[PDB]
RNA sequence: CAUGAGGUGGCAAGAAAUGGGCUACAUUUUCUACCCCAGAAACGAUAGCCCUUAUGAAAUAAGGGUCGAAGGUGGAUUUAG
């Protein structure tokens, strides 16, 4: 074998430069005898040089707080910045109307085939539609099982088409095409 | 009433599921063909390892010799001193 | 008024290249091909290379022994699909004299085998 | 550090909501410190919640032939920790989701990213 | 009497590590898991595959690396890089060690249609942890 | 051609270099195609060749309609709501199976 | 090269289940529907009634993926009770516990 | 040439006895509304038979109809807290 690393490195050096990646443990890279384990009776802690439970260890070494930052520094070109949209939610409901839902699930293995990701619920609100008096009462005859009378929210939602992009089109289409017929008034509306 | 029923016709055939009024033992087929069947499930064809890729790559490996299983050492000598005696 | 900003749009690698900016080499630790073992450690430039020989000997290894049973590795389990994972094939698939085998051994580089069938 | 000013304005997502999920509440915190330490020198507001533990838990005999009466119980420790954020860009979503995906922990993570995107009525 | 995964005591001279030591109520009270892998969490579908890719694996090493790696394996799983890290003595010589490294790197490369990464730690001696 | 695509290899092999880092191992990785594609969406690949969200619940252009009135033809919107119910099947075999009840029923 | 001829003659049925799945689906639903004649519902009961009787999904028996077990099986790791214990009590399964509350 | 392998069809019925559960033999009970301030009675099969439904290639389960058993708080002994 050789004199390790452990005892070879000093201080003031680069640990984002020991270890850039997510790895398990090395202890000969470490430079810190950790000890793991349930001691025996007369004993100690057992030694670093040769633990299964520390390379069994999540091993949170390569990100440390000065990495991060240094990290970042790197990282601060890929980011713009927010407009005045302000921290008020009716501000940015004003601004910004319709709020879809389309999210995510990462697994870790060989596939990446989460069906059930594919998920897409849109919730509006009638007060910033601003244009339905007739056309909410219709609206509402139309989805029943929506809207519920504390908030003006519609959640529509769709699990009917495999793609995401295709489920928003739905989303969207059902926004119009209810806008639409709730717009489009009926030969029998009077008896009612 | 009769208006809350085309309400309920014009729902369907503004959202996609069955127009006309149909009982549930053909929504039992609309649903059928919701839903893939038992036999498509990928748990069910995928349940049980092929074993063939499995069992024969180690009996490809072993016989070249870059993998040793012990379990088939023992069959081996076991099997080599059965035909010696029996 | 918004000043909604327009999306920079990147590649899969520019991060990664931001992220070996960030870790420029280490001047007291090996190149990482090498292992980090002490006892694994190549104390000579004639032992690292013939550590770096070893490994891509075993990966030819692995190579000829999975090019010759591709049936051992059809089932794909990767999405999505993996050209230089799946297994090359050698083997002259087109048997009747033809241009289109002609093209397929040529692209197999079987210089004999295209002289005899040209 | 290429960067590729393209075209088009912003996809402006509010409330990703990251719920981080797994075995190890040492993990999980950890990872809450990492992240909310990365956020705050991105600049974005993050915020912290925990959703409480479910645990699964099923019983198995303990002999091979006979004794049903002693039995051997199993259970699952599901550990969620909520890491809500609000007012960030589309590239930064990117960036930052990138990175922390990238630094996910093994086998004890799962991270359900529930992302907001506003956008305009038509 | 419980015997699932307990060593027993012979007279005082058995060496035995940590993991073999402690016993499956410990099981990360004490020891921890061997293989890290998000499929056994409560919401995923392919645990089962997980579960036999891990018996694969396991047995795999152990008829590859014969006589050499001197206790379990840690089998961590994160994304669509496997880590097979071990923990094998130093009684062969290195050429081989890193053929094999090789061997297994690419062999499960192919196998499992992932990245697959050999992490190997050498050791002297199987380490002791108590005398039984 | 061919000296093109050799002067490609022979290009790569003499600016291929040591790996020297683990980030460098993901970039290579990520060049092959053995590293995930990320951030992921769930659905790297997984096009089904741009149906765009009629072909898939929309089925009158492949229904071929019928005298409407006919229980055929309400079988047909049973089954034309089922499949488009369907998530997991693509717009093929939702055809495909529509035409294995035509052909059938024109077979009676 | 399996564990035994039952678990064999188990993924045939499985292979060829899944093969034969698509027109006992479609005439399962010409089954159980109310919208056609008896009699054209009987032309059907016959024809699926020569379907062959290895890929109807009533034959399917979830046995356990790594030992052929029929009864003790638990369906989300496909393992049998007893190298499910096996398996978690030497720890290389994660996040199961010995349950104690 | 078998004690191995495959296909098709049957095997799981009580002159009887016994272990363990479930429901009862009602008035602190039964039916109804309510989910505990009322009204009315003044009992008990999750068994048998019929119809329908669920699932299944091919019924066991569910609901309804039908019926209105034995049963009058159980000896010696014994269980559990």
């Amino acid at each position: 074998a050789l004199p390790p690393r452990t005892e070879k490195m000093a201080v003031d050096q680069d640990w984002p430069s020991v270890y850039p990646v997510a790895a398990p443990f090395k202890p000969s890279a470490v430079p810190l005898p950790v000890r793991m384990g349930y001691p025996v009776k007369k004993g100690v802690p057992m030694a670093k040089e040769g633990n299964l439970e520390l390379l069994k260890i999540p091993n949170f070494l390569h990100l440390t707080p000065v990495a991060i930052k240094k990290h970042c520094e790197a990282l601060k070109d890929f980011c713009t910045e927010w407009p005045a949209a302000l921290d008020s939610d009716e501000k940015c409901e004003k601004h910004f109307p319709i709020e879809i839902d389309s999210t995510d699930y990462v697994s870790s293995g060989p596939s990446v085939r989460n069906p059930r990701a594919r998920v897409v619920v849109l919730r509006v609100k009638l007060s910033s539609l601003n244009l339905d008096d007739h056309a909410k009462k219709k609206l509402i005859k139309l989805v029943g099982e929506r809207y519920c009378k504390t908030t003006d929210v519609l959640t529509i939602k769709t699990d009917r088409c495999p793609l995401r992009r295709q489920n928003y089109d739905y989303a969207v289409y059902l926004l119009t095409v209810l806008y639409h017929e709730s717009w489009n008034t009926e030969e029998w509306e009077k008896s009612k | 009433s009769e208006y809350a029923f085309r309400m309920s016709r014009l729902s369907a055939r503004l959202f996609g599921e069955v127009t006309r009024p149909t009982n549930s033992k053909s929504m039992k087929v609309v649903k059928l063909f919701s839903e893939l069947p038992l036999a498509k499930k990928k748990e069910t064809y995928d349940w049980y390892p092929n074993h063939h890729t499995y069992a024969e790559l180690m009996q490809t490996l072993r016989f070249l010799g870059l993998y040793r299983d012990e379990h088939q050492d023992f069959m081996d000598e076991q099997k080599r001193l059965k035909k010696l005696r029996g | 008024e918004v000043v909604i900003p327009k999306k920079k749009t990147w590649d899969k690698v520019a991060v990664l290249q931001a992220l070996a900016s960030t870790v420029n080499r280490d001047t007291t630790a090996v190149p990482y091909v090498f292992q980090d073992d002490p006892y694994l450690m190549p104390a000579s430039s004639l032992e690292s290379r013939s550590f770096l020989l070893a490994k891509k000997s075993g990966e030819n290894v692995a190579k000829f022994i999975i090019n010759s049973y591709p049936k051992y590795f059809q089932k794909d389990i990767a999405e999505p699909h993996i050209p230089c994972l799946m297994p090359e094939y050698f083997e002259p698939q087109i048997k009747d004299i033809s241009e289109a085998a002609l093209k397929e051994r040529i692209e197999l580089r079987k210089v004999k085998a295209s002289v005899d069938m040209f | 550090p290429v960067v590729t000013i393209s075209d088009e304005p912003d996809i402006l997502y509010k409330r990703l909501s990251v719920l981080v999920k797994g075995h190890d509440k040492a993990v999980l915190d950890s990872y809450e410190y990492f992240a909310v330490l990365a956020a705050k020198e991105l600049g974005i507001s993050i915020k912290v919640h925990e959703p409480p533990r479910k645990i699964e838990r099923f019983t198995l005999l303990q002999s091979v032939h006979i004794y049903k009466k002693h039995r051997v119980q199993y259970e699952m420790r599901t550990l969620y920790r909520c890491l809500e954020l609000e007012h960030l860009t589309g590239s930064t979503a990117d960036v930052y989701l990138e990175y922390i995906q990238r630094n996910l922990p093994e086998g004890v993570a799962m991270e359900v990213t529930k992302t907001q995107l506003e956008q305009l009525p038509e | 009497k419980n015997r699932a995964a307990r060593v027993r005591v012979s007279k005082g001279d058995k060496p035995v590590t940590y993991e073999e030591a402690h016993a499956p109520h410990y099981i990360a009270h004490r020891k921890g898991w061997l293989s890290l892998h998000t499929g056994n969490l409560d919401g995923e579908d392919h645990a089962a595959e997980r579960t036999v890719e891990d018996v694969f694996l396991r047995k795999f090493m152990w008829g590859t690396f014969p006589g050499c790696l001197a206790d379990q394996l840690v089998l961590k799983r994160r994304g669509n890089q496997l880590e097979i890290c071990a923990v094998v003595l130093r009684q062969l010589s290195p050429h081989k060690y890193y053929f094999l490294v090789g061997y297994s790197e690419t062999l499960l490369s192919y196998f499992y249609k992932c990245p697959v990464r050999l992490h190997l730690q050498t050791v002297p001696s199987k380490v002791v942890y108590k005398y039984l | 051609s061919l000296w093109d695509v050799e002067f490609a290899k022979q290009l790569a092999t003499v600016n291929e270099q040591p790996l020297q880092n683990g980030f460098e191992e993901l970039i290579q990785w990520t060049k092959e195609g053995k590293l995930w594609e990320f951030p992921i969406n769930n659905e790297a690949g997984f096009d089904d060749d741009g149906s765009e969200f009629h072909e898939h619940i929309f089925l009158e252009k492949h229904l071929e309609s019928f005298p409407k009135q006919g229980p055929i033809r309400h079988f047909m919107e049973l089954v034309t709501c089922g499949l488009s119910k369907n998530p997991y099947l693509s717009v093929k075999q939702k055809v495909e199976h529509i035409e294995w009840f035509r052909n059938y029923f024109n077979e009676k | 090269h399996y564990v035994d001829w039952r678990m064999w003659r188990d993924v045939k049925r499985r292979k060829m289940a899944y093969e034969y799945a698509d027109e006992r689906l479609r005439i399962n639903s010409l089954r159980k529907n109310t919208i056609l004649p008896k009699i054209l519902q009987d032309v059907a009961d016959e024809e699926i009634a020569a379907l062959p009787r290895d890929s109807c999904p009533v034959r399917i028996r979830n046995r356990c993926v790594m030992t052929s077990r029929p009864r003790g099986v638990k369906r989300r790791w496909r393992l049998s009770r007893i190298v499910f214990r096996h398996l978690a009590d030497h720890g290389q399964l994660s996040g199961i516990q010995r349950a104690t509350w």
